[PDB]
């Protein structure tokens, strides 16, 4: 009786004559159920794809091909289940379902006996049952003929616990795979794709208006990945093309945009609604309840993850198919089902998302509830809800509903967009780009302008052209922007790429790629901003042409950018253009050219441009650039000549003897005007350093000097101290952060520090100075004729033996105000003797750094008492120390005291228990001006990192 | 005694907007600044800004960095007592092992709290009652090993195939796995409860050699270029040479060795004892073992940084601590709820997974 | 209007929703990609990206589609471009 069943299923499944073929794709399905590896033979195939592609047709064709032949011959029996068309709460069994599918019953008893080896199930849908699972526990069925709700047997057959060693083919959705993948046992995934990219492009091209705006609108549509991706379904592409044709026909009577899916869907639905009206009017009240109920039901289905909408759901919202069809005259909410029960599904999931979004706008129009008797899945509804906020759609809604429409959710959307802008530790680029994409959807100037008013800083990564377009659109309305950073890793790396997408060119004459012109628009927008004054190219790699366009657009007279950074970008090719920008924009005064090698000609041109009367750059950072002898000679002849430069950095590039004598000859001249000079991590020897200081002895223009990470002899320190001794030295800050200063050299420094003004800062980081030199330094600082202000001793070899001396100095000084002790083992007794003199507040110390000082919880009482009554202290560092709960509680109570005025506290608060966390939150609550952050060195009240940028 | 209070940690921006839209819907149907953490972008990086430093590093000191803090970004909800954790950032996966199965998770998903694994591999139905004890992941992220108590062998899974399916068996009938290791020469080895370390040829599943020691002496097992370092409850560390196939070294320690690790670049070996004491041993010179720390609680986990400039420790003391390598000075701590039994670190040194009771928390390393 | 493709279990479903599309000359596409599939799959495993080639166009153009995170897409595109440049010479 099997041939009769085969003939019957042939008769039932016959809806496509020219859509059945021995295609290569069917062959991959047929050969899939074969051992790919000799050991492994899969028993479950999961077909997934976009909602609109032909998957159900594919499953029906599978069953048809078995029913006739040429497709499956080993599988003696094939059973097709379609779960969207049946009710799934009643208690049933597998045998009853099969008998419903199989008109005869006497076959199954003999089929079950030995057929489980050779038996295939084809399940269609299985995406609507993602909600019925209680997630608590299911009783797994092991045998059929069991009275139990059908989803339980579906779960059991899914887990190979009901009818094992049988083949399954499952048709599902991309978003219905989250709860499913854990259930199945070693599946094979097949991805179903719709029509290709080129066919989609042609289908979109033939339907555009061609009223002098073909290219811009066409490319806006085609490059949008969100729209183009779901245009894979022939139904969605048909809807898009029909909306475009409709917009072409009623060219003047339409004001809604055609660049977004929201505009096209609004066009279609609103035109169909007004078609009913014999004359222009507002919808009747019953029609209003009908539409609002339909929107609310779609929204509930979206939230609850349902797409079937049984008849009781329709009765819940006082809906009916008759009035819906009469009001719309469109294929919306198609009915499926053949038994007594009936099912209603939207013609597409896109329409359900659109109506769910539309519910949010009409919810506050009236009191609708009197007439009702009752993160990936939410991307579409979110995008549509953002799009619905255009004022033209709202005007049409006001026309239909006869009342003003001001949706409440607009404040919520604007507030969410604003919350991204004000983030304490920079803005996340992903969230910024997501917000920009959402705001591009609502082509409204007022909404977007009100959303972007608190940014003041922006970080963007561009790896698609649509990123360029949405950023260019949104950045025009960020009028408070002051600094931007762009990371374009690969989009503009290659100079030339000439290809055409279709068989023929889209336009008869193009003469320029779309990418280059979109980049030019982006650059012009950057150049037109008024409050922006810092641009960073980040990690971007740029071809000559990209740099040429950027520099040309930055040359315009409305550009007020003052800081330019290239320290992480490959811009070596277009450097020539850069030079032309240097003496054409007079607002630019900071150029960071780190990590880019300079040849002979590039250096010559840069020096020639810097000499120009039209240039105004005063800071030039040139670290990790490999110069030659001629490069240093031309740098020197630039330094002597008339220039506006005041700060120079030559870090991380070796300096020879001849280059050193040339630089010294340039520096010794009285016509050299330079303020700051950074020379760290160079290759200065004791001879080179001696020659440099000998040259500098006659200089009276330099004020800042950094020589860190170098090798200095004791004679070098003596020569530096001699250069400091004479009057008219004008040297204010000195950095020696890694030079080997040992023994008698420190004495020289103390002898210079004891009686000297005009020198306010001194950093001695990472130097082997112990307590012996600390005695001398504290004696030097104790004198009233010492005007030092900041002292840094971060990584010296300091112990507690000097601590009491520090205490005395802390009491006795009158000019020191900042003191950093970074990696010194003071312990607990050293700290207690220090805060013995720190508590009495005899001085005006305002910054103390006590990180990495090996402090346990025994020193907490003294620290708490000292900081409890010391109103002068303003900054404190306490990271990298082991504090118990009780001592830390004592510290927290000390912070809350009404006497202290602490402004910066260096702590990582994620290293303590809950009670400490509550106390710290209360500390932040009582005093609102307290910042508790672990990055203590990012606080820069005065210019302290002037040598590290 | 001190009960840490767990809070919903991420509150990302997208979740904030979704939760805002969720409340309005229920508000309508009744009559009848905020701190956001940066997302884990693409499951790879966080796109943040590095902390400031008091000075500039030397020209040759570029890739040698130390962390400063850890930030929690996600919780993976296993539903049983966690035992082992593995990552393999190459493919952006996470493997969590328990006594009843191994759950595979993907890091690409942007969820505050994950409860839906990519796969759930189990073996309990095969025999009457079988427990898992340990799992291992190879260097190139193409093979997974699992071993347990009542298994007939250690199960081998292929991770580079179109499907996730069992591959090998590596027979070992009446032993408890207790340890796993892998070598570059395409060989596998495991160390069971009765002191046997057995080496199989991975491509033919053929036993190559068996090494015998005293009971419970193979709890920890580390492989190097030609040496095998073993240690356990007997409080001795021994080294076997595969060539001459007997013990080479024997060092005695004051307490039971609970964890072992090896520095990727230098020649240092890390010992974690049962009295909280860390120990450093030179694997080449082998002069003397130098103790670096002391604690009140035992140590159950130890792992080196990819550049070998720091290490992390976990134990029964509610804390995950990070120490600097040169001298062993503690860098920072992060608290948890209960005994932390396993943790793992990514290859690029960006993430760290930690399994405390039945949830695996993933932290981002802030440099 | 239907194309079928196997998806390895290790490829996330979140990265199948934003491909990268390039076009090149047909005579180079089949000779660079070749006929064998093991080498292609090994290349996908290394790059952590999926690629598909379509030559249904009546012209001399072939369309290549790459799935993955942006770094993976860039690396696979560079591999393909370098191989094509060498093969054409």
């Amino acid at each position: 009786d099997l041939q009769d069943y085969k003939a019957h299923v042939i008769a039932k499944f016959d809806t496509s004559v020219d859509l059945h073929y021995d295609s290569p794709e069917m062959k991959l399905l047929s050969d899939a159920f074969k051992p790919y590896q000799k050991t492994f033979q899969p028993h479950t195939i999961i077909l997934h794809g976009r909602p609109g592609v032909g998957k159900s047709a594919l499953a029906r064709s599978i069953v048809l091909g078995w029913a006739q032949g040429k497709l499956f011959q080993k599988m003696s029996f094939v059973i097709f289940f379609s779960v969207r068309e049946i009710k799934w709460t009643e208690k049933s069994s597998l045998a009853q379902l099969i008998a419903k599918e199989c008109p005869d019953s006497w076959d199954l008893v003999t089929k079950i006996m030995s057929q489980p080896e050779r038996l295939l199930f084809v399940i269609d849908g299985l995406d609507d049952m993602d909600s019925v699972l209680q997630h608590d526990d299911m009783t797994l069925s092991r045998d059929w003929k069991d009275e139990q709700p059908i989803y339980i047997l579906m779960y059991s057959l899914l887990r190979k616990a009901l009818l094992p060693q049988s083949f399954l083919i499952i048709t599902t959705r991309n978003t219905g795979l989250e709860k499913l993948k854990s259930m199945v046992v070693s599946p094979l995934y097949i991805l179903v794709e719709g029509l290709s990219a080129s066919r989609r492009s042609q289908l979109v091209l033939e339907n555009i208006s061609n009223e002098s705006d073909r290219i811009q609108v066409f490319h806006s549509l085609i490059e949008n990945h969100q729209l183009f991706d779901q245009c894979q379904a022939p139904s969605v592409c048909s809807l898009v093309c029909e909306a475009l044709q409709l917009q072409k026909k009623l060219g003047k009577r339409c004001t809604l945009p055609c660049q977004t899916l929201t505009g096209l869907y609004a066009t279609l639905v609103f035109h169909q609604l007004t078609l009913k009206r014999p004359s222009q009017s507002a919808l009747s009240q019953e029609e209003q309840i009908t539409l609002v109920g339909l929107c609310m039901m779609a929204a509930e289905g979206v939230w609850t993850m349902r797409s079937v909408f049984y008849d009781d759901d329709l009765k819940n919202y006082s809906l009916k198919e008759s009035e819906i069809l009469a009001l719309f005259h469109m294929n919306i909410l198609l009915q499926v089902g053949h038994n007594s029960e009936q099912c209603y599904v939207f013609s597409h999931l896109s329409l359900q998302d659109f109506f769910a979004a539309l519910y949010y706008v009409l919810e506050g129009l009236e009191e609708w509830n009197q007439h009702f008797c009752f993160d990936t899945r939410l991307l579409g509804m979110k995008r549509f809800l953002f799009g619905l906020m255009n004022k033209d759609i709202l005007k049409t809604l006001e026309v239909l509903f006869e009342y003003p429409v001001i949706p409440t959710v607009e404040q919520k959307l604007q507030h969410w967009v604003s919350l991204i802008a004000q983030q304490v530790n920079g803005t996340s680029p992903m969230d910024t780009l997501d917000a920009f994409y959402c705001l591009f959807e609502s082509q409204d100037e007022e909404f977007v302008g009100g959303a972007l008013k608190r940014f003041q800083e922006v970080w963007l990564l561009i790896n698609q052209k649509m990123d360029l377009k949405v950023s260019s659109y949104c950045l025009k309305h960020c009028q408070n922007l002051k600094a931007i950073r762009v990371d374009i890793r690969d989009l503009l790396s290659v100079d030339n790429t000439l290809e055409l997408c279709p068989v023929v060119t889209v336009q008869e004459t193009q003469c320029k790629p779309l990418l280059m012109e979109w980049w030019g628009n982006f650059c012009s927008v950057l150049g037109s901003l008024r409050n922006l004054k810092e641009l960073d190219l980040g990690d971007s790699i740029l071809s000559q042409r990209a740099m040429k366009i950027l520099c040309l657009e930055l040359r315009n007279q409305s550009c007020r950018i003052q800081k330019l950074t290239f320290k992480s970008a490959e811009v070596v090719s277009g450097l020539k253009h850069l030079w032309k920008l240097l003496f054409s924009n007079q607002n630019l005064k900071y150029l960071n050219l780190g990590n880019t090698p300079m040849k002979d000609d590039d250096m010559k041109l840069a020096c020639e441009a810097l000499k120009h009367p039209k240039c105004s750059v005063e800071t030039l950072r040139l670290d990790s650039c490999e110069l030659t002898i001629i490069g240093y000679e031309m740098i020197s002849t630039l330094l002597i000549s008339t220039t506006r430069l005041k700060c120079l950095s030559l870090a991380k590039n070796r300096v020879g003897v001849k280059s050193m004598i040339s630089l010294g000859n340039a520096l010794s001249s009285s016509m050299c005007l330079l303020q700051k000079l950074i020379l760290d991590n160079c290759g200065l020897t004791p001879a080179s350093c001696h020659l440099l200081v000998s040259a500098l002895f006659s200089n009276q223009n330099l004020t800042h000097l950094c020589l860190s990470n170098n090798s200095l002899g004791t004679e070098g320190v003596q020569q530096l101290c001699q250069f400091l001794r004479n009057p008219e030295c004008a040297l204010q800050r000195l950095i020696l952060n890694h030079c080997n200063i040992v023994d008698d050299a420190y004495g020289f420094l103390a002898m210079r520090l004891a009686n000297n003004t005009k020198l306010t800062h001194l950093s001695l980081t990472m130097n082997p100075v112990g307590d012996g030199a600390m005695k001398l330094l504290c004696e030097a600082l104790k004198e009233p004729t010492c005007y030092l202000q900041e002292l840094e001793l971060v990584d010296c070899q300091l112990t507690q033996n000097c601590c009491e001396d520090l205490a005395c100095m802390i009491t006795t000084t009158k000019h020191l105000k900042s003191l950093d002790l970074g990696n010194n083992a003071l312990g607990d007794k050293g700290v207690i003797t220090l805060c013995e003199g720190l508590k009495q507040s005899s001085s005006s110390l305002r910054r103390l750094g006590l990180g990495a000082c090996k402090l346990t919880s025994n020193c907490c009482e003294a620290l708490s008492l000292a900081i409890s009554c010391n109103p002068h202290l303003n900054s404190l560092n306490l990271v990298k120390n082991d504090f118990s709960t009780s001592g830390m509680l004592k510290l927290c109570s000390a912070f809350q005291c009404p006497v202290s005025n602490l402004g910066i506290i260096g702590l990582w608060k994620q290293e303590y228990y809950a009670r400490v966390r509550r106390q710290l939150e209360e500390v932040e609550f009582v005093k609102p001006h307290v910042v508790i952050d672990g990055d203590w060195y990012a606080s820069d009240e005065d210019d302290r990192n002037w040598w590290k940028n | 005694d001190p009960q840490p209070v767990w809070d919903a940690e991420p509150q990302f921006c997208q979740g904030f907007l979704i939760q805002g839209l969720w409340e309005l819907f229920m508000d309508s149907r009744q009559k009848n600044a905020d701190k956001f953490l940066k997302p884990l972008s693409w499951g790879s990086e966080v796109l943040e800004s590095s902390c400031n430093q008091p000075s500039t590093a030397l020209w040759q000191l570029e890739r040698f960095t130390v962390p400063q803090a850890l930030q929690k970004v996600r919780v993976l909800k296993h539903q049983e007592l966690l035992l082992v954790v593995a990552v393999s950032s190459f493919t952006r996966h996470v493997f969590t092992c328990s006594q009843s199965g191994i759950k595979v998770w993907n890091l690409v998903n942007q969820v505050a709290e994950d409860r839906d694994p990519e796969s759930h591999l189990k073996c309990s139905v095969q025999d009457n009652k079988v427990y898992l004890r340990t799992c291992l992941l190879s260097s190139n992220s193409r093979t997974l090993f699992a071993g347990g108590y009542n298994l007939p062998g250690v199960i081998v899974w292929d991770l580079a195939a179109p499907s996730l399916y069992e591959k090998c068996q590596l027979p070992c009938e009446g032993l408890s796995c207790q340890a796993l290791a892998n070598t570059k020469e395409n060989m596998a080895l495991a160390g069971f409860t009765d002191g046997t370390v057995r080496i199989w040829d991975l491509r033919t599943q053929e036993i190559v050699r068996n090494l015998k020691g005293p009971t419970n002496s193979a709890r920890n097992l580390v492989v190097k270029d030609d040496n095998i370092w073993t240690g356990g409850l007997d409080a001795c560390l021994r080294c076997w040479d595969l060539r001459m196939a007997k013990v080479s070294l024997e060092h005695l320690f004051q307490s039971q060795i609970m964890s072992l690790a090896h520095s990727p670049t230098e020649d240092w070996l890390l010992l974690g004892l049962a009295n909280g004491q860390h120990c450093l041993f030179n694997s080449r010179k082998r002069d003397q073992v130098l103790t670096v720390d002391t604690k009140d609680n035992t140590i159950l986990g130890l792992k080196f940084s990819p550049n070998g400039k720091w290490w992390a420790s976990v134990g029964m003391g509610n804390f995950i601590t990070v120490h600097s390598m040169p001298t062993g000075a503690k860098l920072f701590q992060v608290p948890e709820v209960g005994p932390v039994r396993c943790f793992d670190m990514t290859e690029n040194g960006r993430l760290i997974i930690t399994g405390s009771r039945d949830c695996a928390s993933v932290y981002h390393i802030k440099y | 209007s239907l194309r079928l493709r196997t998806r390895p279990w290790w490829f996330p479903i979140q990265e199948v929703s934003n491909p990268l599309v390039l076009y090149m000359e047909a005579w180079v596409a089949e000779r660079v990609i070749g006929t064998d599939q093991a080498e292609i799959s090994e290349i996908e495993w290394m790059c952590q990206a999926l690629l598909t080639v379509d030559s249904v166009n009546s012209g001399n153009l072939a369309e290549i589609t790459i799935f993955g995170q942006p770094s993976a897409q860039t690396r696979m595109k560079n591999i393909l471009l370098n191989m094509a440049a060498w093969h054409k010479e």
